Order: structure tokens, then C-alpha cells, then sequence
């Protein structure tokens, strides 16, 4: 019988999608509003961890 | 005739082949063992190949 040698690792390539939208950055901003002042900003067709 | 002369006249004649080997498993459930498991109940042609 013919042995055949098993993978050592695996190795997974996926290609990129729709960019990630940066909430790390817009919640780092340096520009910090008030709480009568208080931020929106609406976020969709985005990719965050 | 009055003169003559000696002409020359090559023939090729085939006596052996090359010789094939083929392995029934790692051609039809290389490495997979469901593959093996159904091919099980086939087990006949792969002797007699
Ligand atoms: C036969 O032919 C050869 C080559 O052409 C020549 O050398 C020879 O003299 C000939 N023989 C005769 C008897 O004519």
C-alpha cells in the first residue's frame, strides 16, 4: 500500500470585503463632546471585530 | 542485366511495452476514508485490474 505523508499545518487565504469603518478611530478622537453636546454618528455595511 | 550493385533497405519490428502499474486506492479514495468505506463494496474490480 502506498503511504502518503499527512500535512503538517494549514494554511488559509481569504480575499478582503467592504472596509472596516475604524470605530477604534472615531472613539479616540481627541475632540471629546459634552453631555449636552452629545455625538451621533450611524455605521453600516462595514466588518468590525 | 549487365551490371549491378548492392542497395540496402532498413525494417523496425516492436517487441516489448512499457509496463504500467496502477494502485486502485490512491486513484479512486487516495486518502479519505469514507471514500474507502463506499468503495468497500466494490470489491472485486480492483483484484481483478
Ligand atoms: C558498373 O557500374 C559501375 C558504376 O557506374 C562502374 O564503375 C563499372 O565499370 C560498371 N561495370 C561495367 C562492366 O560497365
Amino acid at each position: 500500500s502506498g503511504f502518503t505523508v499527512k500535512p503538517v499545518a494549514t494554511v488559509h487565504r481569504r480575499i478582503p470585503d467592504l472596509p472596516d469603518c475604524d470605530i477604534d478611530k472615531w472613539l479616540n478622537n481627541f475632540n471629546v463632546p459634552s453631555p449636552l453636546n452629545w455625538e451621533r454618528k450611524i455605521f453600516s455595511n462595514c466588518n468590525f471585530n | 542485366p549487365t551490371n549491378f550493385t548492392i542497395v540496402g533497405q532498413e525494417e523496425f519490428i516492436q517487441t516489448n511495452s512499457p509496463k504500467v502499474t496502477i494502485d486502485c486506492s490512491l486513484f479512486v479514495c487516495s486518502n479519505y476514508a469514507a471514500c474507502h468505506d463506499l468503495l468497500s463494496e466494490y470489491g472485486t474490480f480492483c483484484d481483478n485490474i
